[PDB]
């Protein structure tokens, strides 16, 4: 039949049908459960709200993400999320569709083994496949030679590829991503007086970060400009009518990516991580990797991240090489479009993990096949 | 890339003309898009570049089918394996061109040059994998049990 | 028909048609095989890249020369190289062309026997012939009386000839050639800080050697000049934008030829080898051999090797005799031009090893005919 | 007076007095600098902790090794390390003791020139000497004829010696050593779920590698045994009370030495490197080099490396020759014991680089003397 | 090695007896350690082998001093240069024996045959460099301006 492509990220679930060019279902990956006391009979029978129905009712729920840093910490909640995706959002019986799941590199092996076991034993899919996300982003970028920075909500990882041959020793996975930026924005928002503490208020702060925050080209000059004048202050209106105003927190939140010492992490920024991943590859392909820096994932959509990253890498690379960062306008959905390209290929249809193979070899077949 | 086809002069000799014609159309569209990159060309709108990319993808599917027919007609050899590898590459590039063209069309409709840069890159990858498909198919069908001129003399002194 | 002339050297393959004056195909004699992991479906079906397509993709390959010191160590790879040469580069069916192969002197007999067997059983050539390389260099030098120093990438050998009568007891084959100079250049490059370790980096060092290295007329004076001032330093730019700088390694790498004790070899330099080969010949022809020192092969193209070799031999030969080294500007292709002269001769067409003779006498006919 | 013997390795500094049989100071070669914020007045005045005082306080420091692959990348930090060694650990004024430093072969020349300049201008030693490490290991092994495999934390190099005459053309330096094994252990530890990312956590992983990792005699059989049963799993307790469990990563980390393709390196393992170094030597001494394979350095202390290396070499060497690997129980300190033997010799006292010679000839005297 | 000393029969003739006695003691200890290697011998503990190695080192220092005295007594010649070379070798071997014996003692105290293998090897190197020191010293002191028998006849036919 037609294959499903479920890109269950750490923050958003993006599902669809293979061969298309856009997902059908795009909902947050949260599972709320009511915490207050129900007083009207018949209201309160539903124990847990999943996805978009827990984002509307978040005033009386404790939203809990099942996937946390790309690793599925809670498995019952993630079964709930997958059931929602298959039946209530896409409205397809899983028994008739192969499913192409995505996964960050360098995750635990139990993660793939349990995703395979759940798909083949609970949802009874006829076939499946687990693909690294940056490979799919390079599929959807229309190339075969690049270094794929793939931020997100859980992790931020690079995968350098030269002409279809990935270099597994130069894959650099960093655990700094959108959720850490949300928490840091909450922290620095406490300075102005605004205290967001609950989970629903985490979602409000996430929306503030998406709407207002941007990346400064030169950090010190922008701090000087923000301190000298109030030209950088922009106002946001909370769900209860209150108006906030953040002037200096706008570029301080996404600067955590380039200086992960803001949140106490030791590792180098994403620019030094990309450059170190480039100079771990063979000498002959560094020129081709410099010119194709595919950026993917949601977190790489801050206004001004491509220019800043080009400036930061150009100061590290030799003066001769041509650095240019590829930032497609649709880069939030690049992984899923790559899943559509991969799952609908004529060549690929011999690479599904069929149910018969899983019955023969158990959940450890995913390590051989994928 | 054009020169590799241009050395063709007039199994093979039954489906050869179709393949060489398809490759020539591909090169014509390719330099159409290249001239768009340089600024002056037959097509000037990004929508035109997307249409050209879809056209190249269609020609790629047709040439892939023809070259597969020649490949299974021919006998086991090393050039047959090279031909099959290049056919797989053409399949991947055609799928990329289709889906990426649709995505760029939607992105442009929802409201510049960098939108067409990746389509040009993928079409150029496709074209590079065709001029190695016509040559491998020609050799596999002919030399084992149109024309290509013998290669030019290499310079004795290189300045 | 028209005969092929395939001069399969140890480092470069130079093929063409007899009667011409320049080869059609000149590509390195390497066979790369990918070593990394392929992640995009349809890319990676090709198991091995041969010649020029393995020199472009060398970033993800392990290049391996099949011919090693003039002796074909790997036979499947050399069948691959010959198939490439015949079909993909020259684009001729071998069944219709006699082939003139070349070979260094004093090689194993199994080498000729297996080249003959492969040509007559795998490529089905109608005739063939195996000719010593220095004889062909003397053909192409336009003389019939000289001593042919023929360096290369595998071996360095002399063949003294007087008026068409070679002296087989004065043939001096030395196994020091271009590849040993490349490895020594890598070794002495480690001193400055640059460490090239892989095979692709061997090719980068080979290019450094070709571009920059030269031969000093007086070694001690040049070392003194290089130590006193920085007038000898020249810079080279690596494929990833880095710039190196070698000042003293420029003439130390090709000095290995004149002092093979640099790389631990005992034998005498090429000047003493040539002089010893001269004074093994009969007394009456030494005057004619002194004045015709034909130099061939790629490795004899260092800037300043003719002057240095003339200075070194003149100090050994008697003060009366006239020493002059013949270094044609095209000496890299002298062996192949000699193959063109030999294979297109009217007299020669009775000396091919026809297929019928091979069927009668087996692969041991090449020892009688050649 | 009595000479110092400072064997400043890439991972550990081992100093002492010549003539002894054991070092006085053995501390890691790290220089930590605090990264958090100091809040108590008077605590935090010390800018950098060196050696053992930066290994205790590593919770709040960024440890940085100054020596990296045997080459001193940072010179101010290495002055700090030498000052620590001379004054705070050994407690000797350098002005009264000659110093015998050690160095891997095939390092840059600027390395020796700057070590000599720093010793003669900053520490004012009266004499010094720089000795290759494998020569000293052969001194301390009690022989004069062997091939010295000398692993470590920076490099892994061979030096074949026959009766006091080293063969400089058969010295094979490989840049795979203990630190690469630590990084690979971190990488493969990410599979089980444990993510060590910081520098202090590099030190924890190094301790895991030292305690648990071993070398398998037959790799495939051991992988089969580890997959079939849980008899190979051993547990380690982290500094915060957590317990980890590594079963299959125990012999996969040190297998990188025999298959350097695990970490993306092309070069051959240490067994093929030793065998290639043997068959680059003269034919008459290969029998004596086969029977004396002195192994030194810290990294050669994995349980079962001698048996595995003997099995791997015996499969390469001719069936007649007697292969036996010499692995003294003290081989971690073999280089320093060799320094004690060399520096205290009666014959050696004319080979120091005296201060007067350095004043005359500058820092380029170390190339003539050593 | 024993045979080279055994052909000695009774400057030189003043310090010759001391040197021949020291060399004989060296050979006796050497085959003591060799018999330890073969399994049966006077000394059976690795500590005993370490003590024997230290004893051989002490004898080596004494013989080195005596041979140096003879060497400076004698006149310039080629055998004098050979003698000085062998003296340097003896110095190196004695230093190795001292330090390695101390190291093996500590290793054994902190808690087998291979521990004594290297000590036996170094002592055997030392002994080989002594029987060439007594001969060179004897020739330099005597033949230039005890006894050694003339060498035995070489076989005419070697089967
Ligand atoms: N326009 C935007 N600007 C800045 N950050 C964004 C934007 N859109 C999304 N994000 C961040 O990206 C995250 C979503 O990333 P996503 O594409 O879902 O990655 P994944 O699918 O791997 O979870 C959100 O948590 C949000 O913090
Ligand atoms: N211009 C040059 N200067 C110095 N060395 C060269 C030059 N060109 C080629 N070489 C050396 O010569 C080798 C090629 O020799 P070649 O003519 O191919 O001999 P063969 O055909 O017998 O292999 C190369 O390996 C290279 O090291
Ligand atoms: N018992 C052991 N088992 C395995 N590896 C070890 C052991 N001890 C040390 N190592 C490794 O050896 C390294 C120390 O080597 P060292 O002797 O210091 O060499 P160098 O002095 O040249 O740095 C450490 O980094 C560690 O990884
Ligand atoms: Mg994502
Ligand atoms: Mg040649
Ligand atoms: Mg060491």
């Amino acid at each position: 039949t037609t294959a499903l492509v479920c890109d269950n990220g750490s923050g958003l679930v993006k599902a669809g049908f293979a061969g298309d060019d856009a997902p059908r279902a795009v909902f947050p990956s949260i599972v709320g459960r009511p915490r207050h006391q129900g007083v009207m009979v018949g209201m309160g029978q539903k124990d847990s709200y999943v996805g978009d129905e827990a984002q509307s009712k978040r005033g009386i729920l404790t939203l809990k993400y099942p996937i946390e840093h790309g690793i599925i910490t809670n498995w019952d909640d993630m079964e709930k999320i997958w059931h929602h995706t298959f039946y209530n959002e896409l409205r397809v019986a899983p028994e008739e569709h192969p499913t192409l799941l995505t996964e960050a590199p360098l995750n635990p092996k139990a993660n793939r083994e349990k995703m395979t076991q759940i798909m083949f034993e609970t949802f009874n899919v006829p076939a499946m496949y687990v693909a690294i996300q940056a490979v799919l982003s390079l599929y959807a970028s229309g190339r075969t030679t690049g270094i794929v920075l793939d931020s997100g909500d859980g992790v931020t990882h690079n995968v350098p590829i030269y002409e279809g041959y990935a270099l597994p020793h130069a894959i650099m996975r960093l655990d700094l991503a959108g959720r850490d930026l949300t928490d840091y924005l909450m922290k620095i928002l406490t300075e102005r007086g605004y205290s967001f503490v609950t989970t629903a208020e985490r979602e409000i702060v996430r929306d503030i970060k998406e709407k207002l925050c941007y990346v400064a080209l030169d950090f010190e000059n922008e701090m000087a400009t923000a301190a000298s004048s109030s030209s950088l202050e922009k106002s946001y209106e909370l769900p209860d009518g209150q108006v906030i105003t953040i002037g200096n927190e706008r570029f301080r939140c996404p600067e955590t990516l380039f200086q992960p010492s803001f949140i106490g992490m030791e590792s180098a920024g994403i620019h030094e991580t990309t450059y170190n991943s480039i100079m771990k590859c063979d000498i002959d392909i560094r020129k081709d990797l410099y010119a194709n820096n595919v950026m993917s994932g949601g977190t790489t959509m801050y206004p001004g991240i491509a220019d800043r990253m080009q400036k930061e890498i150009t100061a590290l690379a030799p003066s001769t090489m041509k650095i240019k960062i590829i930032a497609p306008p649709e880069r939030k959905y690049s992984v899923w479009i790559g899943g559509s390209i991969l799952a609908s290929l004529s060549t690929f249809q011999q690479m599904w993990i069929t149910k018969q193979e899983y019955d023969e070899a158990g959940p450890s077949i995913v390590h051989r096949k994928c | 890339i054009q020169a590799q086809i241009d050395i063709f002069k007039v199994k093979w000799d039954e489906t050869g003309n179709d393949i060489i014609s398809l490759a020539n159309n591909m090169c014509k569209i390719m330099m159409s898009m290249t001239e768009f990159t340089r600024g002056c060309g037959p097509l000037k709108t990004t929508m035109d570049v997307i249409r050209a990319a879809q056209e190249i993808s269609l020609n790629g599917s047709k040439l892939n089918a023809l070259a597969r027919q020649i490949g299974e007609e021919s006998a086991d050899s090393q050039t047959k394996k090279d031909l099959l590898a290049y056919l797989s590459q053409i399949t991947l590039y055609c799928q990329q061109l289709n889906i990426c063209s649709k995505v760029k069309a939607d992105v442009t409709q929802v409201g510049a040059l960098d939108s067409a840069m990746s389509l040009i890159q993928t079409a150029r990858n496709l074209l590079t994998a065709v001029v190695q498909t016509v040559k491998a198919a020609y050799i596999a069908s002919t030399k084992f049990r149109w024309r290509m001129a013998p290669p030019k003399k290499q310079p004795l002194i290189r300045p």
